């Protein structure tokens, strides 16, 4: 417990691995410290233990290590993090050490960073509607509290701006649902993996501008930092988030900047271990490893807190069938997919609603939550936009002059939709404003084309024109 | 027992030495915490154990003990209206013993040992009994749970308990040989329970969806597979089957999927109503849950537990429906364990015996004569999750070769929010011919002819779409435009169905027959009209088209009057023009 | 027609490349298994 | 029209099967009386010699307690140990030197091994 | 007609009796043959 | 007899046994565990130190302390007889109909010796299957290998059962011929489900076709090695009957896709590097050893004919299974999903089908002298009809010439009457009559590929000759 | 071995006007022909055998179907040699292989045929060698390479396919034999994609 034991006898160093032979007292998954001749100490974790030797992955570079002077000592049998309520407003690197110059925090508890699975009997239905201020999310892909809603992005697409805007504008609407009117702000846990200086500076400046740094915990792993440290950053961030949410009734919003770098590190370890690959060389357990991270969000019965996740990932070649987006979509509860075509045309935010999805949408909308026409309006918008895109395909072949009047109506609807509903810039729209714009757009089509909407709603809301809002 | 020590730990795999004499696929307790594992390889003096729980913190040298028995489930009263993990542990009692999280090494019984059941014996002393015979009856949530002799037990009854109340541990019936028969028994999950005889399927499995119940029917004892990419609508379809099917008992297996779905079922189903009994819907359901972040190796065990429970309920004389939320997760678990074994992969890294495992799992469905002389059935509907929506993937290709019906989902239909989003061109069913007499007796005398006419119309529309992609709709003649428009009407007003609507969620067979009849009558009238020079552009705005389109939302009991009114209007709308 | 034919040839090249990579991996792991069995037993 | 033909064929084939199973039952009940016969020691000597010639470098011989007295001489002559084993009946067992291989020369095993070979001759004798 | 089925059943049972009568004569011959052949 | 108890390894389907150098490569063995249950296995590798055995079924209860292995036979053999007709077997020759086991006349190795190429003679006589689109346009000749290409939901089992029920030889058309020539059917099903098994049993028993048939049925939950063995046993029986009792046998292999998948799994289980697209490199040789066991032999009166049936994995004729089958067989018969969805049975599409030996089995002295010309004319006319049917969707019927309208009507009538025959059994004469009735719809003189003599002899008959009972 | 290889100066007269005029082949050259069904390939090949000025004909069937091999083995014993009126078979050698024969034989068939042709050339004659369906030979080569666990190139073929094809095709030519006479070998190879 308090004595220090050192294992000399290292027989192999190559890449991110290191073999030590006479150590059978090392538990599987233990955390060790590696000391070389000059006295520098680096961390590592046991990933395989046997009677012959133990395999250790090094969290830093292996420069300067040798097989004659290096020694390995145990730190703890199980990887744990010291969490405290007083860590709001602090900054840490990828392995939880402070980087803001302030003293280390005094731990109230030490929690294992892998966490534990939530009992499905102990879970709860996510129901609270979250108003992000973005029409293509609030109306068509509603986000509820306790959901995992990743963002699928590209190389030049502005996913960071969208995440910052969502964190800045997100709010619940107690008055609509009739809940206990309380105005507690979100607590933001921010984990960065392989982030560059440009993106990190942007995020820090945005958080300073909104004054949210006093309610945020930052785990920063930059692009020049050691790669293998990324295996730990999401786990530490989610451990802190779960502790805050389910022991202090915070409503936590978790942002994970780029899971692509996480998958890169995972593949490095998998290739070093000769694991059987899945598709495109990624290890076969990547589904399980990603699920151990994504499944830590949600709400719990009998508790007031919640955890909401907004992972951000870049589809490598804008290819939705790449293993990373594929497995993420198979695990999470929807996605917001960005479009390069909309981006090139000057539209912000460039969210393409057709490939997007929100699985928990039906729980948080409807009568008594937002408005009784929400779901039908969303469905009608979807059908009309799909028809417009189809006619866009048609005119590329048969020319625009040969169209009927109905096809021209749908084409104009699609153009107006793209230029007014999606393209909002940096502004905060209430849900009523977005619904009003949606009805204004739907009023272009003949009243008899709205097959998805009941006649009461059509009588109540249809007719009012778009120029009355602008023009 | 055979006792050894841990020699090597790497993830969910433990190699134990000193284990000479152990047998394959036996349950072992690993470490001082007693984690449950299973032997999958014997090599000299060592054994390879896959642990059904997390193995972080274990150390080399800890004891390993073999129980000498394979994985088995307890079969008896107390399983209905319950949720279990991958190896049959009640999740409610885990939630009581542990907090909100699931921890290792929790030991609970599958059947509650404290509840008392009203026993009503049916055998008498001096009667010869055989495996599968009924010994007595116990009421359970409106059912009559029948106590069964274990499938391989023979003898003659010596004495029986008088009618009364007992726990499941009470030896109600004692044979001459002194073997005690309780209200329950255990059974290895990897062995199919014996039956007396298989039977041909001649009765439909009513799913409540028009497209599945009409175009691609599945019989009572059949098998169906529903693949598609993420977001297509597999889970919603399976839950609709759970809510609206006509099976007596539903067993729901969530192998390696989201926990929020299990929570949604657990919260909603108590508030819903059984379609036939009228009691709570949860009283006929059994949930086996193994979410994504639960231990990997239990994914394989969950499927076997579900199918074994379904077979037991079939043996009691019910018709059971079994839904598997994903079999690709089972395949991935196999692949991961195979990687641990360092075997030779086949195709996309899968072990070579994947197809054999799938065939063995799917071949347990069917309508049988039970060993007790009764009649029961098990219907299997399994979802598949190909990577990237690629249907050439080995799991999907293996599934094609053994299932009776194939329901392929389309991503393009799901993007435009058209549900259930079944790819009509890629789907099929092999039970269509065998169910015709039942449809004739129970739906209508000409129902197969209407169904075949609808199929022909869809085929013609699919054929014309090839030209339409080239020259556009306006270039076609009038008859082809009529075919295209009737195809669109069928797509939008018959095949489409809202799973969340209060009335559209469930659709009876007679309602579908009526809608098909109306559509065919309208098409005949329109063809006759365009034959005699009536403009097609004027037909599209007839006042009866909106009524045909909105006939979906009529309530089930109002429908006959609406059908009469609409048929009269169909006659008038073209007779009035002449 | 030339565009679609070029796309088809491109996709065929991608698939064949992936198949070749998988063959290489299988060869390597079989070699490792054989070496372990024949050297350390 | 064809159901009757199937009935006739099935009846004939099942009658033949009954006849052969009766023959097999008779030979089974005939074989088990040999230990009573005075020729039994020669039979067990032949069986033990066959077993040991079928197992080169054999370690030991294992037999029934009541049949080993007829095999005392052969074990010493062949230079192997002989053991007692009540379960083995009307035959002899020889355990290999390594302890991994073993052989059996029970008459019932020979009968079930050669019944398929002799079935054709049985049918020829009965109905040919 | 079922008279044909009755006739076929009659001829089948007649054939069964005839083949049994054929066997009964050489049953012992066959038994002796196999008993001789199995022994070394 | 002799038992081996030195098991040193059990994993997956394999187990290693020590001091087993007396086991020949490829032998069959029995594996017995503590409980007394016995399993099957085959030796796949022999060494001075140990032998490797691939176990049939499953290794659930096995251990290293009580398991023993004993030899069954050095080479897998099957005992054959003429009493096998009317019997059902499990794919390794074990009866599954409850009848007593057969008494073999001889036992032969299931793997067949190749036929000597100088011993074969040319195929020259046809088989009447009762299906018009096969008899008239894709004729099946005695000694041919003619597969069927089908899809996922297409009813290939119904076609197989119908052909097995209706196929016969027609000596009376071959000069005087001989009134008596035996005909038998050997049916092999690989990896079928319970539903298909029940359907096949019912179809073979309800019509009396079982009395001349031998069935080898292998279920989808059965061991894969039995699936590998089944076609070889079926072909062993076929060869024995044909070339030692002068039978005319027809062999039907129900699904070669299942056989290919089983072969792939077996290969991967032995750690063999796969060839193209994951299949074994030697797949072509294996398929050839199966297919090339048919033919007609000089000096013998018997014959063997094969109709392999296989489902194209994704309707892709580029797939290795159909591609390799095409190289070895003479033509193909391909089903159509469009015809099936239109309600036409049997859904055989004439255009992609082909029979490479048709020219030798038809003519004068066999079938009728107008056969080849009639088939050619039907092919050309149907192609024209489908083309015009496509064009009319754009330009309308009024814009077409009279010949185009006539071709369109001919194509419709052809699909409705020639192909959509249902469960009807049509003789070659009936099929030719229907063909001539359809051709009479076209005007005389447009029949370019038919000689004037045949036109004068047959043209002009009305469709009501068959429409009275289509 | 040979003393020296000569230039393609003289023609290989096949007797067919299109081939002898528009697309001539020299004596000692190489030609290829595809094998579409129903195009009368076999008739043209047997016409090459009958009418060309080759003294000896060597026919190699490497992986043909059973019935096609039966057809070719039945037809030749009936053809008559125009130059003498006696059977054409008196000046031909037939190498026959079906699909189910061992792979090694199918792979070595063309080498056996070309060696026999080289022998008859070294005797001073003019030999015509006809290889039918070298695609089947390539398939056999691919199978052998698979059994040896070699990394494939292109559509699974071994990377040395072109080298083997060149080694087979380059043995043709008009030479001065070691005895000082003149001989030639002409190769016609059928390729069936
Ligand atoms: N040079 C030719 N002279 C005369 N008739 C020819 C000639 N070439 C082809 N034919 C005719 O055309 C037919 C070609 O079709 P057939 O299938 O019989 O050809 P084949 O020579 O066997 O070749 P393949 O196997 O490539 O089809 C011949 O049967 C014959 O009737
Ligand atoms: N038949 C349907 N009717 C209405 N909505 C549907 C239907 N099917 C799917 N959806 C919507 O689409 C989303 C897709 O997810 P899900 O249905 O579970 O499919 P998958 O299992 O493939 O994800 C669901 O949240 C659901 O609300
Ligand atoms: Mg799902």
């Amino acid at each position: 417990d308090l004595l220090k034991k050192e294992y000399t006898g290292i027989t192999y160093i190559s890449g991110p691995l290191l073999f030590v032979e006479n150590a059978k007292d090392l538990a599987y998954g233990a955390i060790v410290d590696i000391k070389d001749g000059t006295g520098r100490v680096r961390g590592g974790q046991v990933i395989e233990v046997s009677e012959e030797y133990a395999v250790i992955q090094v969290f830093e570079e292996t420069t300067g290590l040798d097989l004659a002077t290096t020694s390995v000592s145990l730190v703890e049998d199980v990887a744990r993090l010291g969490v405290s309520k007083e860590m709001l407003g602090r900054r840490f690197n990828g392995i939880g050490k402070p980087i803001d110059g302030l003293p280390p925090i005094t731990p109230e508890k030490r929690l294992p960073i892998t966490g534990l699975p939530l009992n499905p009997v102990a879970r709860r239905k996510p129901e609270q509607f979250i108003q992000t201020g973005i029409s293509t999310i609030d109306v068509m892909n509603t986000l509820v509290r306790g959901q995992k809603l990743p963002i699928f992005s590209g190389s030049g697409l502005p996913a960071n701006e969208i995440a910052a805007q969502i964190a800045r504008q997100a709010t619940v609407r107690p008055d609509l649902s009739g809940e206990g009117e309380k105005e507690e702000p979100f607590a933001v846990v921010f984990a960065a993996m392989g982030i560059t200086q440009r993106e990190l500076s942007y995020f820090i400046q945005e958080f300073e501008r909104t004054g949210a740094l006093s309610r945020s915990v930052l785990f920063l792993n930059k692009a020049d930092d050691p790669t293998i440290e990324r295996i730990l950053t999401p786990r530490m961030a989610l451990t802190v988030a779960e502790y805050l949410a389910f022991e202090h009734d915070y409503h936590v919003l978790v942002i994970l900047t780029d899971m692509t770098n996480y998958c890169e590190a995972l593949r490095e370890i998998g290739a070093a271990r000769e694991e059987i690959p899945g598709r495109r060389g990624y290890p076969g357990y990547m589904y399980t490893d990603l699920a151990t991270i994504y499944e830590r969000a949600g709400v719990v019965e009998g508790k007031k807190g919640s955890v909401t996740q907004i992972p951000i990932l870049s589809m490598p070649d804008d290819d939705r069938t790449h293993p990373i987006p594929d497995l993420t979509g198979y695990i999470t509860e929807g996605q917001i997919q960005l479009s390069r075509e909309l981006h090139r045309k000057g539209i912000y935010p460039p969210i393409d609603p057709l490939p997007s999805l929100s699985r928990l949408m039906n729980n948080g909308v409807g009568k008594g939550k937002t408005r009784e026409d929400h779901k039908q309006v969303s469905d009608q918008l979807y059908s009309a936009y799909a028809n417009g895109v189809d006619i866009r395909k048609l005119v590329a072949i048969i020319g625009e002059d040969a169209l009927t009047e109905n096809d021209r109506r749908y084409l104009q609807f699609a153009d107006a939709f793209e230029r007014f509903f999606i393209n909002q810039g940096q502004q905060n729209r209430s849900i009523e404003e977005s619904l009003q714009i949606a009805w204004a757009l739907l009023s272009m089509l003949p009243q008899g084309e709205l097959k998805r909407i009941s006649k009461d709603h059509i009588g109540k809301y249809y007719g009012q024109k778009l120029e009355e809002i602008w023009g | 027992m055979i006792q050894g020590v841990i020699q090597k730990i790497a993830g969910p795999a433990v190699i134990a030495k000193g284990m000479l004499g152990a047998r394959m696929y036996d349950i072992c307790k690993v470490g001082e915490e007693g984690l449950v594992g299973e032997i999958i390889r014997l090599d000299g003096d060592t054994a390879f154990v896959q642990v059904y729980e997390d193995t972080s913190g274990l150390k080399v040298g800890e004891p390993v003990v073999s129980t000498g028995l394979p994985l088995a489930v307890e079969l008896g009263p107390g399983m209905l209206n319950g949720i279990y993990d991958g190896i049959q542990r009640p999740l409610e009692r885990i939630r009581e013993k542990t907090g909100i999280y699931i921890t290792r090494g929790v030991v609970v019984h599958a059947l509650d040992r404290e509840k008392k059941w009203a026993w009503t014996p049916m055998v008498k002393p001096g009667d010869e009994v055989r495996g599968g015979m009924v010994l007595g009856t116990v009421p359970e949530f409106g059912f009559t749970h029948k106590i069964l002799v274990p499938p391989d037990v023979r003898g003659r009854v010596k004495e029986v308990k008088p009618a009364g109340e007992y726990t499941v541990e009470e030896p109600v019936v004692v044979l001459e040989d002194g073997t005690e028969l309780k209200m329950y028994h255990t059974w290895p999950v990897r062995r199919a329970r014996p039956v007396q005889r298989k039977l041909d399927p001649n009765t439909p499995f009513l799913t409540g969806m028009r497209i599945l119940d009409v175009l691609f029917p599945v019989a009572m004892g059949g098998t169906a597979a529903i693949p598609g990419p993420f977001g297509a609508g597999k889970s919603v379809t399976q839950q609709s089957l759970a809510k609206w099917s006509n099976a007596d008992v539903v067993v729901y297996v969530g192998c390696g999927e989201r926990g929020n779905e299990m929570t949604d079922v657990l919260v909603e189903f108590p508030e819903l109503t059984d379609p036939k009994t009228g009691g709570p819907l949860m009283h006929r359901t059994v949930l086996i849950a193994n979410t994504s972040n639960m231990p990997v190796a239990a994914r394989e065990a969950s499927i076997y537990v579900g199918v074994t429970i379904a077979e037991y309920f079939r043996d009691q004389g019910f018709s059971v429906a079994l839904m598997a939320d994903s079999t690709s997760r089972w395949a991935e678990a196999l692949r991961e364990i195979s990687s641990r074994l360092e075997e030779m992969p086949a195709e996309e890294g899968y072990p070579p015996y994947l197809a054999a495992r799938l065939a063995a799992f799917y071949e347990r469905a069917g309508k049988v004569i039970t060993l007790g002389g009764e009649e029961g059935a098990v219907t299997i509907v399994g979802a598949v999750s190909p990577p990237g929506g690629d249907m050439s993937e080995p799991v999907t290709q293996s599934t094609l070769r053994i299932v009776g019906a194939f329901w392929r989902l389309d991503a393009s239909l799901a993007f435009r929010r058209h549900f259930p989003a079944i790819n009509w061109n890629g789907s099929y069913s092999l039970f269509t011919s065998a169910l015709d007499p039942w449809y004739r007796e129970n739906v209508a005398e000409d129902y197969p002819e209407l169904r075949d006419a609808i199929s022909e119309l869809l085929q013609r529309e699919a054929g014309l779409q090839e030209i339409v992609q080239l020259v556009g709709p306006d270039a076609l003649q009038d008859a082809e435009r009529l075919v295209i428009e009737v195809g669109r009407i069928i797509r939008e007003d018959f095949l489409q169905q809202n799973a969340y609507h209060e009335v559209d969620a469930y659709c009876s067979m007679k309602k579908a027959y009526g809608i098909m009849k109306m559509i065919l009558a309208f098409y005949k009238e329109a063809e006759a009209a365009i034959k005699r020079g009536v403009s097609i552009d004027e037909i599209l705005q007839l006042p009866v088209l909106e009524r045909i389109g909105r006939a979906r939302y009529v309530s089930e009991e109002e429908f006959p009057a609406y059908f009469e009114e609409a048929m009269k209007e169909i006659q008038g709308a073209f007779k009035a023009l002449a | 027609i030339p565009g679609i034919r070029a796309q088809i040839r491109f996709i065929q090249q991608v698939l064949e490349q992936r198949e070749r990579e998988d063959t290489f991996r299988l060869k390597r792991i079989k070699g490792k298994i054989e070496a372990r069995e024949a050297e350390e037993e | 029209e064809s159901a009757g033909e199937l009935l006739v064929a099935t009846a004939r084939t099942q009658a033949r099967g009954e006849v052969l199973e009766e023959v097999r039952r008779r030979v089974r009940e005939a074989l088990e009386a040999l230990p009573q016969k005075p020729e039994w020691p020669e039979v067990v000597r032949k069986l033990a010699l066959e077993a040991l010639e079928a197992l080169p470098g054999a370690k030991a011989l294992v037999a029934n307690p009541e049949d080993l007295p007829h095999l005392e001489a052969l074990a010493r002559e062949r230079g192997v140990e002989l053991q007692a084993e009540p379960a083995l009946r009307l035959g002899v067992r020889a355990v290999g030197a390594e302890g991994k291989t073993q052989v059996e020369n029970s008459l019932l095993a020979r009968l079930d091994r050669a019944w398929d070979a002799l079935s054709s001759k049985v049918a020829q004798a009965l109905w040919g | 007609t079922e008279a044909l089925l009755a006739r076929y059943r009659e001829r089948a049972e007649a054939e069964a009796k005839a083949v049994r009568e054929k066997a009964m004569a050489r049953l012992d011959e066959a038994v002796a043959l196999v008993l001789k052949e199995v022994l070394p």
